[PDB]
């Protein structure tokens, strides 16, 4: 029953005794239940340390994976380029799922289009749906250039991209002249990362490679920066004011910042912003190249040391306080421009709050999870607040970075209870948090569910996630946040500190009980 | 009104197309008639999409994993191939159940072969028998395995079929293999297919041998209910307080037993024609189960639906049936006087995938509102059948609609709202026109049954009268 | 006892079984406590409609005040000068207290002094007070002006500031050219924020009185801003921000900003930024003076439309979408200055977010408190969400104050439930909330008690308290944020929205009972 | 270090003063000399503070209403007067407490009289009774009423003497009126003195007649502890550790009836001698109960402290206070081998209020620490008598410390840490110093005792060795 003054959706609705007394119908007569009392003992079971030897021991089953697959990456990276449709060659459902994914984090609108091959190209190939696919595309959504990357279906039947792209173009399915980069996004290899270096690359490639006769490093002036797979808008935003606080001229080379925050304003907007296709012509031209996640953006580095010429600083992703600093300075060296006083003035600030917070923040032990260089940036800046990571996971690691973190840690007091862990999920996570529990979660919003298997143990067991990464489904605009430079540490340590502060508020709560430590002042 | 006016419309949108698209295109466009009911004759549907043009279909992993399987909450369902399909449908559909996820029930899991490059190359099978022996060490109380093949799984030849036999046999466990490989088929549709091929080669007979269970003449099952924010539990009540016994639900809140135990009921009920018509009729053919369509979105279609049920059994049930008609009569009509008023005269626009797109229209009517135009991802010409007397005389038809032809559409007809999936809401938001998720819910709902009603009234007067709509015009502009 | 590698604090160190035991001796041996079963009822009375007509049947006794007195808002008026010290006429136990309450809402120094009259000053006057303070402040901390306010003791004896400072310049205590502003701030009349008001009219007529011969209205293009008590830098910041991307000259009267975020870079900086004595000589030149929140700026729009002759604008506080649009239009006609894409841009952007989270947030009922001018704002705001303000309560407001928020509440369906309270405290609203319950409320820190009371009535009676006001003790560098103009609206939403999201994530966390309801994706 | 070095500071930083000032400042700043007994003749406490310099001192009713009266928990404090004080106090001060807030217990809450113009111009008396008997009304479980007078009480010619005295006789309750008018005395200290008075007064000797309560030689009272954190929590399970029987504790986490029965005690321990000195003394003189002075401040004076109490009993209490070392030595040991090495050498300076620029030394120098200089708000010279000697040759001391002073001596001696309350804080951390509150235990605690010596050592060590402070400085500057 409803009541029209106070309608209930499912939950409460479903509390209602005439509910309950259904399903407990449905599961006495129908659904051959397990006895509660074995559920609960496989439970605890679970959040055993035997249990977690067990889990560690898997060779061919993942649970709960912390990574997606490369044409992800690659349709992100393709959005940052003006008027750009990104293409994928292969199946449709693919293709559906990206924009999906996309729509839900960024709440936004996702372009990308398929050629929507099936089984008669497994066995004839998709040269065809490539020809009339960019025609379509070309002539329904008007893009200015078309990127194109591959799902799994096209990787294993071996689709010559390069082959049908230009018999596309000599047949006049497209103009010649019409710019169509494209990449090999296998899915079986990598992650989303990984696509988006191998869609850049490609994109960089194609449009200067065989360019560079007329071209002299430093002869426009600016600084080429790449930011790879980012999905903060504020990130792009605080490394653009931060270039034109120091009077830096700069390429952000894809930018999508525009076509995932367009205004609401009566129309719809397809296209906006983004990196144009004179700026990626000229690049070679710059002073140097600057990555800002180089530990996916290896292809990308290959292709601008080899070809650009470009001396790549070797650079840490602009996180927390000392990477922060060391962006700047090396951008001061390679332009000759110094660091300005509002820059100085932010950094003390961010100093400031550092001091203001320390008491609370000081010895907390964190499990965290994300992409690697999102990942070893807050292990940085956690043990430059004094915090202590515990278990460091980012499934879509490797042995080098994984080492590159231990030094990281070793460098640090506050690292000497970490963990690091490359090709592990979050099941693999679950079982640490409950054996060796730390205070919080910082992970996507896939650690929600660790957090409701950890509260069910006990209250007294419970590991609150702090949402800071990606992707972000159960929050609401999280995605115009900012993690990188002072601003981004900024907001980190206020999240933090005020998770922390929440916390203990919950738990002193009580009247007469625990709540004499219900302090006013914190 | 104004049939000319829409078929020039479709003329007019069509004309950007290349040649081969738009004459293909037209096929999918179609003036409605209501007198018209073969509507092959007027509209296509269940073919290929066009290349390049952003279709909004999914893929039959989708509609095999995503939809039919894994609900089925105390199987632990595997993705085999690369990590990127399972990832991307972990927990996007709403598909409510009972159970304490990662003991004894697995719905909003992600369970994957996570394949690299030597799984493509030298195949897969032994990664998946070891997977299989890590699943039941891991999870012993999980009822049963599937195996959701994605695409390499099909392209690099392995034979998930028997492994899954030998495994199966090894472990006295049940295995289901499943080849839903995303390239096979058009949309989500042989997706359903596939999967209601492997429900009846690997579950339904299971228990054929198998006498055991008590019976009742008002035993029924619900097929093709996936109870998306509960919907399925909303219908359940009310079908248990007309006295029949909900033996089985397919399969939302579904369980393996469940399934096991539908040969012995009396009737079934399909909510989804399209998704589960496949086992439905096998059910008859086999079993002689009759089988029979209801629909229980708004106050009109389930009272048609609630007496058309009880029609087939006793007085008893029939006099039950009238009794839930009239307890819940001043609920619905409590929520009618409220919100028919704020909704009147609205028009609606809606693009779902296979059976919605008409089943929310007399919902929809219930509130004094107008459906203009509907259309369908993935139905067949028996769902158009079906539409076609249900929607009014020269409103528009799309089938596979293309992003740029239902934008177009849209600017043109000018609705009061639109409903359809997450890939359209924020175009549509962003062009000031009101947008509830039709798939979803928009994380609302229930909107099944009596108590589902209200729901949808409060929800769809919400997004309708939000005063945000009024406000996209800057005063200075 | 305590573990060395485990230490605890207070809580949970007090939750021992020694301790309990030994605290339950304490109770029943020496306590004389009333019987448990009695405090429950005596709590579950207090819960009650008759209990609600007994406390709004006060007439001399107030409990939980939302307010402070005035000398606090002339000290908060006087920091935003430049190199001024905040000098209170009276006794120096206010001045303790007025620092420390800044101290734990900026986290930052804040400096003023007192010339510490005793009770010799009390049949005596505080003219020696005044002299020798006046000099030894002068002295000290060398600033370039001495605001000076009055505590009640001053206010009781009839201390005429006036003559005593005449008479510190004619003796040689201060040079006689040394700005010497004064306003009496009574604390047994009006708030903090009439004595900023009081403040900011004695520092803008002992500037500009005695010169308005050569003052030419317009003369200087500019417009001038007064803030008002103002506790939040993200406002002053984003009005610079926006009327510099309007090319719209512009003179901030009493700035904060600066001297309440100096950096931590191994100096204390006892003045930074502030408006200075130039802008204020100048200020009659400007084209017209902006008050940004005029429900406490009554005393300064008179001396402003009567001395300066500028013909202040009729417009509410810049907060939310409408009264954002209506002060960038004013201002645009004042400028003559066209309103830019940016803030087009970023107005689009606002309605995006709220056409997103509209769902989440239809309906919702808050109490809410605080200044008349940020609680006007904040009802309008939420009655643009489609949000339903029930208790609104201004301790500080008045009649005409309340006639206006009840015309705003009427022009809109959505304010249909909601009553506007003046003269009630926060125990009154502790009533409100249990007989008619909010989803939420939106205060400052003072309301954390609120919602441990009805939490310890039950889980389903709790009220989560949305921290947004002054002052919050609780929670860490939140005065950095921004509640004015688009950007503040953005930070309000997505702060409401995402309270909401928590509460619901809570609620559905438990498994196998409400966890169906536990979605991934909202 | 190096005596002449240090008055020669103490000339620089003089130097700025006007002539008056710099002559009145000059007696409240001494180079320290242990052999000194007589504080008098080198430094002067307890005078008004110089008018403009921004001294740290509250007023009377801080000392009153905020330290002495408001942590009573079972009274309800009524402030007096306009709304600041009341409001700027209200629960600023972590007096810990148990008990159900706004129903039998009322710290952290603030009544008020909220005086407005009216009140002042034709008097308050009537208000006070109105609200009296509304206090009666809305919080019947309240135990008693205090009436704390802030300036404008004083000031005008309210008489809430008679108020009290009739009301009280009117409704069988305990109205205690405090005149702690902010105006009254120089600084907290004659806060202590007035709230003092009025607990002797009014409170003290209600059960002068009432010999019910039954009465051990082991008997005990525990005087000027707050409960800060929970410090006096953390004392008093120590003292009933070694086998006596606290049977009060002032004020802290107090009742009226503990400190009713207070007169029946046989030893009075006094943790602040300069908040309660006034009442232990007259306990003595006419109850014939002694009082002494201990330090539960770090294990040394812990250890002492617990020994010297035992000698004042029977020999069982000395054997079992020798069983409470033997028990505790382990775990300060432990934190003294796991903290000392993180902090030996250090150097600190110190600025609080009555009794903690002494009292905190002995656990400093456990954790191997020097304190190089130390001070009072409001101090008198028998508290610098017992400080000269606590502390070392050639350290700096000082009286009312102005800002200007005490920043220019940190400046020069240059500390590693520095000890103070919130309004110096926020400077010294802008210094690049690091900075523990010495009054609120920076929202951390208890320090006093056993247990609260390994929070003392864990927050002293994770400020001072934070990595923050090395960053200060840019790398590019
Ligand atoms: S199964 Fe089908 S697309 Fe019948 S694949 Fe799809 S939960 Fe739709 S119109 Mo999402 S044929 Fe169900 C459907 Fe309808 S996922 Fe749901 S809403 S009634
Ligand atoms: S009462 Fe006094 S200033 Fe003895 S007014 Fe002050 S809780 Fe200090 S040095 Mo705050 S004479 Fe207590 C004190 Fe000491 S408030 Fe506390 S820490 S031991
Ligand atoms: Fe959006
Ligand atoms: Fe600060």
């Amino acid at each position: 029953s409803q009541q029209v003054d106070k309608i209930k959706a499912s939950y409460p609705l479903f509390l209602d005794q005439d509910y309950k007394d259904m399903l407990a119908k449905k599961r006495d007569g129908f659904e051959e239940k397990y006895p509660q009392d074995k559920i609960d003992e496989v439970f605890q079971w679970t959040t055993t340390k035997e249990y977690q030897e067990l889990n560690f021991q898997r060779e061919a089953l993942t649970v709960n994976p912390a990574k997606a697959c490369q044409p992800l990456g690659a349709v992100l990276c393709a959005l940052g380029f003006e008027k750009t449709m990104p293409y994928v060659h292969g199946s449709q459902g693919c293709v559906a799922y990206f924009r999906s994914y996309f729509n839900r984090h960024f709440r936004e609108p996702v372009s990308c289009v398929s050629d929507s091959m099936t089984e008669d190209a497994a066995v004839f190939g998709g040269q065809q749906n490539m020809k009339d696919g960019l025609q379509n595309c070309k002539a329904t959504y008007k893009p200015d250039m078309i990127a194109v990357s591959t799902t799994c279906m096209a990787e294993v039947i071996g689709d010559d991209l390069n082959a049908f792209i230009n018999n596309s173009k000599k047949e006049g399915f497209i103009p010649d002249e019409f710019p169509v980069p494209f990449a090999h996004t296998p899915s079986f290899v990598g992650s989303h990362v990984t696509g988006w270096d191998n869609m850049f690359e490609g994109i960089a490639r194609y449009f200067t490679l065989k360019s560079m006769d007329d071209k002299v490093v430093g002869s426009n002036k600016k600084i080429n920066i790449v930011p790879g797979f980012e999905t903060y808008l504020g990130n792009f935003r605080v490394i653009k004011r931060m270039l034109s606080e120091m009077g830096v001229g700069y390429s952000l080379l894809s930018d999508p910042e525009e076509v995932l925050d367009t205004p609401a304003d009566g129309q719809f907007r397809m296209y906006a912003g983004g990196t144009t296709q004179e700026e990626m012509k000229d690049a070679p031209n710059a002073l140097n190249t600057v990555l800002l996640q180089p530990w996916h953006l290896e292809k990308t580095k290959k292709f601008v040391e080899g070809t650009w010429k470009h001396e790549v600083p070797k650079l840490n992703i602009p996180m927390g306080l000392d990477w922060t600093d060391e962006f700047l300075m090396k951008v001061s060296e390679i332009s000759g421009q110094p660091i300005p006083a509002s820059l100085t003035k932010e950094r003390g600030r961010l100093v400031d709050m550092m001091t203001d917070s320390h008491t609370w923040l000081h010895g907390k032990r964190f499990a965290l999870w994300g992409d690697p260089d999102f990942v070893m940036g807050l292990v940085k800046f956690l043990l430059e607040l004094g915090c202590e990571p515990v278990h460091i996971l980012c499934h879509n690691g490797n042995k080098r970075w994984k080492k590159a973190v231990d030094a990281i840690l070793a460098a640090s007091p506050y690292g000497k209870n970490a963990t690091v862990y490359i090709g592990k999920d979050l099941w693999h996570l679950r079982s640490l948090v409950f054996t060796d529990k730390p205070d919080f979660m910082i992970g996507n919003s896939y650690g929600k569910f660790i957090q409701r298997d950890t509260l069910h143990k006990g209250k007294e067991f419970e590991v609150p996630l702090i949402r800071i990464g990606f992707p972000i489904f159960d929050r609401h605009h999280l995605h115009r946040s900012t993690t990188l430079g002072y601003e981004g540490a900024m907001q980190i340590l206020t999240t933090l500190v005020n998770s922390i502060l929440e916390r203990l508020d919950e738990e002193t709560r009580g009247m007469q009980a625990t709540d004499y430590n219900h302090d006013l002042v914190r | 009104m104004s049939r000319e006016e829409v078929e020039s419309l479709i003329q007019e949108v069509l004309e950007v197309y290349p040649e081969k698209a738009r004459k293909d295109r037209n096929k999918h466009l179609a003036v409605n008639d209501p007198a018209v009911t073969q509507s092959k004759k007027c509209i296509i549907s269940n073919k290929k999409s066009q290349p390049g043009l952003m279709t909004i279909r999914g893929c039959a992993y989708a509609g095999s994993k995503g939809v039919v399987w894994g609900p089925i909450k105390d199987m632990i369902h595997i993705s085999h191939g690369p990590v990127g399909c399972g990832q991307y449908s972990r927990a996007g559909r709403r598909n409510y159940y009972i159970g304490t996820t990662g003991v004894n029930a697995f719905v909003t899991m992600n369970f994957t072969s996570d394949f690299q490059e030597k799984d493509i190359v030298f195949g897969g099978d032994k990664k998946l028998a070891k997977l299989i022996d890590e699943v039941e060490t891991l999870f012993p109380l999980n009822k049963g395995i599937s195996v959701q093949s994605e695409c390499p799984i099909g392209l690099i030849g392995d034979d998930i079929e028997s492994v899954s036999k030998v495994k199966g046999a090894e472990l006295s466990k049940t295995i289901v293999p499943v080849r839903c490989e995303g390239f096979r088929g058009v949309s989500q549709s042989l997706g359903h297919h596939i999967a209601n091929d492997a429900v009846r080669d690997w579950v339904l007979g299971k228990r054929d041998e198998d006498t055991t269970f008590a019976s009742t003449p008002y035993d029924v099952a619900i097929i093709g209910d996936y109870n998306i924010g509960g919907d399925a539990w909303s219908s359940r009540i009310l079908l248990e307080e007309m006295g029949l016994r909900c033996v089985a639900q397919w399969s939302g809140d579904g369980s393996i037993s469940e399934i096991e135990l539908t040969p012995k009921v009396k009737l079934n009920l399909v909510h989804c024609y399209r998704s589960m018509n496949y086992i439905s009729r096998h059910m008859e053919e086999k079993y002689g189960i009759p089988w029979m369509e209801y629909n229980f979105f708004g106050p009109t279609k389930t009272i048609e639906s609630l007496r058309a049920i009880a029609a087939k059994f006793d007085e008893s049930i029939q006099k039950k049936c009238e009794e839930v008609i009239a307890k819940y009569k001043p609920e619905w009509e409590a929520v009618v006087a409220k919100y028919r008023p704020r909704l009147e005269g609205k028009r609606v626009m809606l693009y779902i995938g296979g059976l919605r797109p008409r089943h929310v229209i007399g919902a929809y009517e219930d509130l004094g509102m107008e459906v203009v135009g509907t259309g369908y991802e993935f139905a067949h010409n028996d769902d158009y059948d079906r539409t076609m007397k249900e929607m009014g005389d020269s409103t528009l038809l799309y089938d596979d609609v293309t992003g740029y032809e239902f934008e177009e559409f849209v600017k043109r007809i000018k609705p009061d709202l639109i409903g359809s999936g997450i890939k359209e809401k924020f175009i549509f938001q962003k062009m000031g026109i009101p947008f509830r998720e039709m798939h979803s819910w928009d994380y609302s709902g229930p909107y099944h049954g009596f108590d589902g009603f209200a729901i949808f009234a409060r929800d769809m007067d919400m997004t309708l009268n939000n005063p945000c709509w009024k406000k996209l015009q800057a005063p200075w502009e």
